[PDB]
RNA sequence: CACGCGGGUACGCUAGCCGC
RNA sequence: GGCUCUGUGGGUGCUUGGCCGCUGGCCAGACCUACUUCAAAGCCACCGGGGGUACCUACCGGUUGGGGAAGCCCUAGCGGC
């Protein structure tokens, strides 16, 4: 432990900002003595041998709240000469030696990404995201954060880069695959609302490659359909939904999930006279499904969950509502 | 309004932490004897570096049978050395495993005068026989050469190009001749137009490609431009020069190791005067080599000494010697610029270190800060008398000490004769010619 | 303008941390020397500027007391009022030791203020850690005791017995006695050199190297028994104070005194000298005390008067001084300000300790706390005075809370950087200056009617004829 | 008052609250 | 003081805090402790008497 | 001159990035051997760049039964594609340090811009991977879930049983 | 050794630690955590755990909300008791005595023991308020929490009336009611201290039936043993003993 | 070259005109 | 009721007040920093014995370069011995 000699540099670096704040009338001298003592205690806690990511986050939160307090006080005392750049630089320094000391803590990596995104640092955010993905490649949350922020920026090629490396790594759970199909169809909806893409064959290709993965269950394909069924206002949405249903019917013929997609298929983009027409079609499918030879307890639990989802909406007729209740109660 | 200063021991340790907090006040009232305490630390630093000055590191293998008369490193790799002895056997050494040689062959009949590595992996060797090419790194070991060259007179030295597969061999017919491997057979013979004396050494400039320097036993240095194949300029010095070399960071500076016991650092654009004159030896200088950082020099001399130099010094930074080392013929750095290698006449290749008191490896911060602090403190207070005498004291062998005392007596006598002839002759009404200007006899094109 | 604060900051830092005027870069004629000296001037300027900017990270605050009303004055403040108004961890340090039967006591703190040693006149020498309240040692010794003094640590101390000095370990086990030092009446330990300098009653001053154990230079002060002795903490020269009324400055490299400041008509009774080496206050037998600028060697102000011949005087880490006369000590604040070029006299003392019949033998400042220890005939009494004490110490030089490992490492580093006794002069920063005679001789060996009558008057007495005198005779004949 | 409540909360979090601790003591 | 390292010992070759050369190998302390002399002054008085006796033998 | 180095262990394979590389002439020197001993002077040399753990003991078993036979696995190719800068060796190469010579040849054949140095041939990368194997518990402990001892124990048992076919003709208990 | 006696009194009267081993021991003295863990604990960890305890206590009883502002404050993480003046220390002593009277009823619960552990580990109540802390733990003198408080108490910081506890500090066993009652009949100071503690609580209406039954039982048995001591048979001595018994009792019974 | 606070064209957002 | 241990007060020499900047004051203190003509006479000043002496120091005698108190004289001067 050379921690005193190690923290001497960070205190001597933070000193001239305190000299500027003392030569302005923004912080008084007793308050600056308090800032000196608090930063000194924080540095000698941070550079200690036995340290913790919560200790690094407490120091980050204190420095960031000091920047916010000085911003409020500077706007109140009407000064424009004092800048926040030194505080952002030292907060980046705290975070860089934080991710040096504890690279295996995703809470601290995500706090670093939240800070770098919040003070408008996109290129630095991309570099931090690359380092975090290299250290935690099995983390679907980090991969979806990278891909969704690249899609939110609009660099769809970079979003596909992050997502295809993520689906190359995370193949135990379906989560990142579902989020990639969600992002690709959101790109398809953006390409539609801007008015290949005319076919929209990429989620069908995602399904065809996902057919051979170690998570490939009927529940996983039902999760694929439950992702796909949102935002039906598209062009090839019926093509995608019909391909999912014929894949599940050709592969898992008598599963309750396949009977559930047989129930809930024809209600794609409905909200309105086309609503109860397709509801009567789906209820015919549902009654045939309930009488048919399938695990009725599993199919009934699926249908009462979907019927709670149905009952969550207003603006319907009471006869339809009470016949949903009557068909619910005997399950 | 009473208030006194209260010190908790929280100012030394906060409770719950093992960090001993060290509060520092830099006011000069608290720290007396600044210059005196720093002088004492500088004196301790000199005595510490004289105690831990232990420069000999090892010896490559069993060595050779007769003396090592040529050796050459691989300038692309970092641990490939080769050395050719006096009974005409060459050996390729690997510096990571110094226990035994990697590849040896009974190359020639006579001594191996020059030797070099190609840029691919192969090595070349001169003799009076003629030059040969071997593949020392092959999955079967092959003793036989894969190319040989006898036409072109008796060759003396080699030098390989930096990038391409070109190399120049200095012959004894007064010409150098330049081959390109894989599409040239006899090479192109470049010479000064009416030149007879042998060209001893040859050296490609590694920074500026296609500029070749050479020394010759006409006590002369000659240049060569490879782009327009002709010689360029020729200057005659006073004594014969044993070896030319170029600076690997400054393209225009060269150094000649010469029989005047001296190293002359020249500028290749203006051969009027020497840029520097390193004078520290006792017998003739056999080999000179710049450091790959371009700021230091090794010279192996014809007496039993290696002398380490800074580039602007003009006097020895270090001298290395050993009772087992018989003469010194070829000294060269490693590409670390930390260790030097010495091919002797005892048949030994020895591995010394430059910066004799500076140990290698990874240092902790408070270790390398102490070493850098000592070096900066010696840079400041190195000229004071106690510090000066302890940092200049080095144990020389008795023959070298007696002969440098004789050399000081003879040089003082010659200076007194010249000063008396100046004070009592007609040369009194002239400006004193500087010694760097006196280093060159004539320059011609 | 807005840069006026910048120029004021640079003037203040060049005053404080600059340690010299500045290198004149315009007079340099060489080009490489000009750019390297410009580089050095830039580095030294940013050095002083960064030290001044990093003087904000100082933790503690200097203590004080200031009178509120116009009738209230600072010297009328009672110690019970100070103890009521002050914090409890520093109100604990105001104690009083009641040791009556073993002579007037003599207090000396260690130079971090951890342990104090107090020695009675009839023999009772004790060594205690006065904050933690434990005593490291107590021993009785029989014979009289002239002066007790800590060495570099609180490990070794040195006691001046009836004939010799003795140095003792931490437990009080006597390590050895020094037989060359006979009848030692005063002692002073140079801290940075490891020399222990002893004035005998005969007037002989011996410097003994404590680390290696050989006396460096026995100087014989040719005139009289010495009355007092102090030690400049900046030069490590010894201000001893004689009985004819001069103080003399001594150094181990000269048998004559370096200067002799002429002082009071009677003997000087006590001396004290600032830790920055600026000023020296001396109290004489003639009832006056007076302060001197030491860097110029002149008297700063008129002589103050003390109402009795002051037995001791000791000045603090800040500007305070305690002058202890008769049976009660008085503390003065503003005797010598560093910033003022011409000093002014102080009208009233800062604060006065009471006279209740205990004659003051020796006052000492605890080096880092805001207290004052008075050793008197009834024992030891520590009073608290707020303005004193350096608030911000440096942990590398001397530490009030030094652990065992830090004490061991600091003792070894001080041993390695002990200074040779030939490095003592009036100006302690001379190491590296020019030998002007040797430089003139080096440049010589490189480049190679009113006085000419007393010339012949001096050279007619030899009677060597010496042809330069023949030329001088021909010149005098022509004149 | 001329201070926001969010500014006083940041002042109590960042800078300390020693004066209001002494005020809460002496009641 | 801790046990000195190699380089620290080589720089402080002539250093020890306990036994000087003026202490005479602590012969005073060893004789006082052996023969229960309660006064070091009594040791040095006996020693100066023995020294005067030895110089009388030397002049004889 | 090494740039990165692979290091495969029972919990997974991690590649370190060297900064302040090791002296190759003074490898047999006592000060450099003491630097390779002490973690406070070898962690200045290595900085952990990437880590890839296994998904399951079946993947770890496939990893040993590919790596010991010599052939590299697809997820090792994946993590090298992710961590190494994508080059082809025409004007700039990346020096990787690997423990086995056959794995070196295959990584160089899969990535043409990566020149691999085997620990069986090169003493610098041999000493450097030796130091990482020495301090491998502390270089990974910020993301080492649990320990390495039981992982090495169970993985050695699974590898030996797959090589021997133990359970199909051990039945007497 | 008069100097060693004066220095022993100075070292016993001293309150703040002045060397690192003393700071580490005084920080190591805790109720909940073992010493090997309690050395290496900053004042944010202790404040988090013990503020969870005080949140539970403040949800149990309503009247802890001023101590939420003054004693268990996030600023009271940082206050050093030995750096404030005498009036700040006296007002802090009043606040601590009020909290201990308030928390004495719930002291078998782990929230209240966590709150007392915060007071002990921050404000050093076992050194600066030994009287009120020992009196508020005295009705629970049969519990392991009283055994731990007896373990962490300094010896010379206990008042003179509670110096019967020294063999129970040397051998860590809970003291019996026979020992407390016998020291109450022998010393009037211990009986006066117990009665003063419970009357000072009952004037602030922070009584609880455990404390009331404790004081009633010990004053009953102490007056019993005190009468059996005061009985003498000589007329003037029994007159003076009845007068001394009434002068030692009368304020307590005249208020209660 | 730009970097704080307001009303604007515009927000499950901040890109753009002028001020404080 | 007894032994032991501990604490306080008196005594273990013939009784004249607590403090101070003391011929006067104070015990609740008060005022605070002035005033000044000419630095100083010399000597002594304890280390155990025998021995060495390169370096430092002390004492004694000198050598170069400067410096001029004082003594003596007179052509009077920025003087001379």
């Amino acid at each position: 432990a050379w921690v005193a000699d190690k923290a001497r540099f960070y205190l001597e670096r933070a000193a001239p900002e305190l000299r500027e704040w003392e030569e302005k009338e923004i912080f008084t001298k007793d308050e600056i003595r308090n800032l000196v003592a608090k930063r000194s205690d924080f540095e000698h806690l941070v550079l200690a041998p036995g340290t913790k990511p919560t200790d690094f986050l407490n120091y980050v939160n204190w420095e960031r709240s000091l920047d916010r307090l000085r911003a409020k006080r500077c706007a109140r005392l009407n000064i424009r000469s004092v800048t926040s750049h030194a505080s952002q630089a030292r907060t980046f320094g705290i975070f860089e030696r934080a991710v040096l000391k504890h690279p295996g803590s995703i809470e601290l990596w995500l706090a670093y990404l939240e800070f770098a995104a919040q003070v408008k640092a996109t290129k630095r955010w991309r570099r931090i995201m690359t380092r975090a993905l290299r250290l935690h490649p099995m983390n679907a949350s980090l991969w979806t954060l990278a891909g969704r922020r690249a899609a939110q920026n609009g660099d769809m090629q970079r979003a596909r880069a992050h997502f295809l490396r993520g689906c190359r790594f995370c193949t135990r759970e379906p989560t990142l695959w579902l989020e990639y199909a969600r992002c690709e169809m959101d790109w398809l909806a953006r390409m539609e609302a801007k008015k290949p893409a005319l076919s929209g064959a990429i989620p069908i290709a995602v399904f065809d490659v996902a057919r051979k993965q170690p998570f490939w269950g009927p529940a996983a394909a039902e999760k694929f359909f439950d992702v796909f069924a949102k935002f039906g206002h598209l062009s090839c949405h019926e093509r995608i939904i019909s391909h999912v249903v014929t894949t599940m019917q050709e592969l898992f013929p008598n599963h309750p999930c396949t009977w559930s997609v047989h129930i809930r298929q024809p209600l794609v983009g409905v909200d309105t006279p086309a609503f109860p027409k397709a509801l009567r079609e789906s209820l015919a499918r549902l009654k045939a499904a309930l009488q048919s030879t399938t695990d009725r307890k599993a199919l009934a639990t699926k249908m009462v969950a979907w019927m709670d989802g149905i009952l969550a909406i207003e603006k319907l007729d009471a006869a339809i509502r009470t016949v949903l209740e009557h068909t619910k109660r005997s399950l | 309004k009473i208030k006194a200063l209260t010190r908790s021991i929280t100012a030394q340790q906060a409770p719950g932490s093992d960090v001993q907090r060290a509060p520092r006040n830099l006011a000069p009232e608290l720290h007396p004897f600044e210059r005196a305490r720093e002088y004492q630390r500088a004196l301790n630093a000199v005595k510490l570096e004289r105690m831990f000055a232990k420069p000999f590191l090892g010896q490559l293998g069993n060595g050779h049978v007769q003396g090592v008369y040529s050796m050459c490193k691989d300038k692309n790799s970092l641990n490939c050395i080769a050395s050719g002895s006096g009974d005409g056997v060459v050996k390729v050494w690997d510096l990571t495993t110094r226990d035994e040689e990697t590849w040896r062959v009974a190359a020639h009949n006579n001594i191996v005068k020059g030797l070099t590595f190609t840029n691919d992996k192969k090595l070349l060797s001169c003799a009076t026989d003629g030059i040969k090419l071997w593949d020392p790194y092959a999955s079967p070991s092959n003793t036989t050469p894969i190319a040989t060259w006898q036409e072109g007179g008796p060759y003396t030295s080699l030098s390989f190009h930096r990038s391409a597969n070109t190399f120049a061999a200095s012959s004894g017919q007064g010409c150098i001749r330049i081959w390109d491997l894989e599409h040239s057979t006899a090479g192109q013979a470049i010479q000064w137009p009416s030149f007879v004396d042998t060209i001893t050494d040859v050296c490609f400039n590694q920074v500026e490609t296609s500029v070749i320097g050479s020394v010759a036993t006409d006590r002369s240095i000659i240049l060569f431009d490879l782009r327009t194949n002709m010689p360029v300029i020729k200057t005659v010095l006073h004594f014969a020069c044993n070896r030319i070399v170029f600076n690997p960071m400054e393209a225009m500076n060269l150094a000649v190791a010469s029989e005047d016991h001296n190293i002359y650092i020249f500028d290749a654009r203006n051969f009027d005067k020497a840029l520097n004159i390193q004078k520290g030896h006792v017998a003739a200088v056999m080999d000179v080599e710049f450091s790959p950082t371009g700021e230091e020099l090794v010279s192996g001399s014809y007496d039993r000494t290696i002398r380490l130099w800074r580039r602007d010094a003009g006097h020895s930074r270090d001298v290395y010697h050993t009772k087992r080392m018989q003469r010194v013929f070829r000294t060269m750095w490693t590409m670390d610029s930390k260790y030097i290698l010495t091919g002797s006449d005892d048949g030994n290749v020895r591995l010394w270190r430059a910066n004799a008191s500076e140990r290698s490896g990874v240092k902790a911060t408070r270790q390398r800060q102490a070493l850098e602090y000592n070096n900066a403190l010696l840079d400041r207070y190195g000229h004071l008398p106690e510090i000066r005498r302890i940092r200049r004291h080095r144990h020389l062998p008795k023959v070298v000490k007696k002969a440098t005392e004789i050399k000081r007596e003879e040089l003082a006598a010659i200076k007194r004769r010249e000063e008396n002839e100046r004070k009592h002759s007609n040369k009194k009404y002239e400006k004193r010619k500087s010694e760097r200007e006196k280093a060159v006899l004539v320059k011609q094109q | 303008k807005a840069e006026l604060d910048r120029i004021r900051r640079y003037k203040q830092a060049q005053k404080k941390y600059g340690r010299g005027p500045r290198v004149d870069i315009k007079s340099v004629r060489d080009k490489k020397l000009r750019r390297t000296l410009t580089n050095l001037e830039n580095k030294y300027k940013t050095a002083a500027l960064k030290a001044k900017e990093a003087e904000i990270l100082l933790e503690n605050q200097t203590g004080f007391l200031e009178p509120e009303g116009e009738l209230e004055r600072t010297y009328k403040v009672r110690q019970d009022e100070i103890v009521k108004e002050v914090a409890v961890e520093v109100a604990q340090k105001k104690f009083e030791l009641k040791l009556t039967e073993l002579g007037p006591y003599t207090c000396e703190y260690s130079r971090n203020g951890r342990d104090l040693i107090l020695a009675g006149r009839k023999g009772h020498v004790a060594t205690m850690d006065w904050r933690e309240g434990k005593l490291g040692c107590e021993l009785q010794l029989g014979e009289t005791v002239r002066d007790a003094r800590f060495l570099h640590n609180n490990q070794f101390f040195a006691v001046a017995q009836k004939k010799y000095v003795y140095i003792y370990d931490h437990n009080g086990v006597e390590i050895h006695c020094l037989r060359k030092h006979v009848e030692v009446s005063h002692m002073e330990f140079l801290p940075y050199h490891f020399l222990l300098a002893t004035l005998s009653i005969s007037g002989q001053l011996k410097y003994q190297d404590t680390s290696t154990g050989q006396i460096v230079a026995e100087i014989a002060t040719k005139h009289g028994t010495p009355v007092s002795l102090t030690q400049n903490p900046y030069n490590a020269i010894l201000h001893i104070g004689q009985q004819n009324g001069t103080v003399t400055l001594w150094s181990p490299n000269s048998t004559d005194p370096l200067v002799k400041l002429l002082a009071h008509r009677g003997p000087v009774r006590s001396l004290a000298v600032d830790r920055e080496g600026r000023y020296m206050v001396s109290t004489g037998q003639d009832n006056k005390m007076c302060i001197w600028d030491i860097r110029n060697f002149k008297e700063a102000v008129n002589s103050y008067f003390t109402r009795a011949p002051a037995t001791s005087v000791a000045i603090s880490d800040t500007g305070l001084t305690a002058v202890g006369w008769g049976t009660h000590t008085t503390i003065w604040k503003g005797l010598f300000n560093k910033e003022r070029p011409v000093q002014v006299k102080v009208d009233s003392p800062y604060m006065t300790w009471g006279g209740q019949g205990q004659v003051v033998e020796r006052v000492r400042w605890c080096p880092f706390e805001d207290i004052l220890g008075i050793g008197h005939n009834e024992g030891f009494s520590s009073i608290i005075v707020p303005g004193a004490g350096e608030a911000n110490y440096d942990a590398l030089e001397v530490n009030p809370f030094e652990t065992k490992k830090q004490r061991q490492e600091g003792e070894v580093k001080a041993l390695l950087n002990k200074l040779q006794p030939e490095m003592i002069a009036l100006d302690p920063n001379f190491i590296g200056n020019l030998d002007l005679r040797s430089e003139k001789q080096r440049q010589a060996e490189r480049d190679l009617n009113t006085a000419l009558k007393k010339y012949l008057r001096k050279q007619r007495k030899k009677n060597i004829i010496d042809e330069k005198r023949l030329k001088a005779e021909e010149l005098y004949r022509q004149m | 008052a001329e201070k926001d409540a969010e500014e006083e909360e940041l002042e109590k979090f960042v800078l300390g609250a020693k004066e209001t601790f002494r005020e809460q003591l002496f009641r | 003081v801790r046990k000195l390292k190699y380089h620290e010992q080589k720089l402080l070759k002539k250093h020890d805090f306990i036994n000087y050369k003026s202490d005479n190998n602590h012969r005073d302390h060893d004789v006082i402790r052996r023969y229960m002399i309660q006064k070091p002054e009594d040791y040095h008085k006996y020693n100066r008497l023995c020294g005067s006796l030895r110089q009388f033998a030397h002049r004889l | 001159v090494v740039n990165f180095l692979l290091f495969e262990s029972a919990v997974g394979f991690s590649l370190f990035e060297v900064v302040h590389q090791a002296d190759t002439v003074g490898l047999e020197l006592p000060e450099v051997k003491d630097a390779m001993k002490t973690l406070d002077k070898f962690g200045k040399m290595v900085k952990l760049r990437s880590f890839n753990p296994w998904t399951s003991a079946a993947q770890g078993l496939e990893a040993i039964n590919l790596i010991s036979e010599g052939i590299m696995p697809e997820y090792l190719k994946s993590a090298l594609e992710m961590n190494l800068p994508q080059t082809s060796g025409k004007k700039s190469k990346v020096v990787l340090g690997v423990a086995d010579k056959k794995l070196a040849g295959e990584i160089t054949a899969a990535f043409p811009g990566v020149q691999c140095e085997a620990a069986d041939t090169s003493e610098v990368v041999a000493a450097l991977l030796r130091g990482i194997r020495t301090h491998a518990n502390k270089l990974h402990k910020s993301l080492q879930e649990g320990d390495i001892g039981r992982a090495q124990l169970g993985l050695g048992h699974a590898y030996s049983r797959a090589k021997v076919k133990f359970s199909v003709h051990k039945n007497d208990n | 050794s008069s100097l060693a006696q004066q220095l022993a009194q100075i070292a016993a009267n001293s309150r703040s630690s002045f060397n690192v081993k003393a700071l580490k021991a005084s920080h190591s003295k805790s109720l909940i955590w073992e010493p090997r863990v309690a050395v290496s604990q900053t004042f944010a960890e202790i404040y988090s755990q013990c503020y969870e305890g005080f949140k539970e206590l403040c949800h149990l009883d309503s009247r802890f909300v001023p101590f939420d502002a003054t004693l268990f404050s996030a600023q009271s993480q940082e206050v050093d008791r030995t750096q404030m003046t005498a009036e700040e220390n006296a007002a802090l002593d009043k606040r601590v005595d009020s909290f201990l009277h308030l928390v004495g009823s719930r002291l078998r619960l782990m929230p209240a023991i966590k709150a007392v552990e915060w007071l002990i580990r921050r404000f050093r109540i076992h050194e600066f308020n030994t009287g009120t802390l020992l009196a508020t733990f005295l009705p629970y003198h049969t519990i392991p929490a009283f055994v731990t408080l007896l373990s962490i108490l300094p010896v010379q910081r206990i008042p003179i009336e509670y110096r019967f506890l020294d063999p129970y500090i040397k051998s860590l066993t809970p003291p019996p009611r026979a020992a407390i009652v016998q020291q109450a009949t022998n010393r009037p100071d211990l009986l006066s201290a117990i009665s003063r503690y419970t009357l000072d609580s009952c004037r602030a209406k922070q009584e609880y039936p455990g404390l009331i039954s404790f004081w009633g039982g010990i004053m009953a048995e102490a007056v019993n043993g005190m009468i059996d001591k005061m009985r003498s048979g000589r007329r003037a001595i029994q007159l003076e003993n009845d007068h001394l018994l009434l002068q030692q009792i009368g304020p307590v019974l005249s208020e209660a």
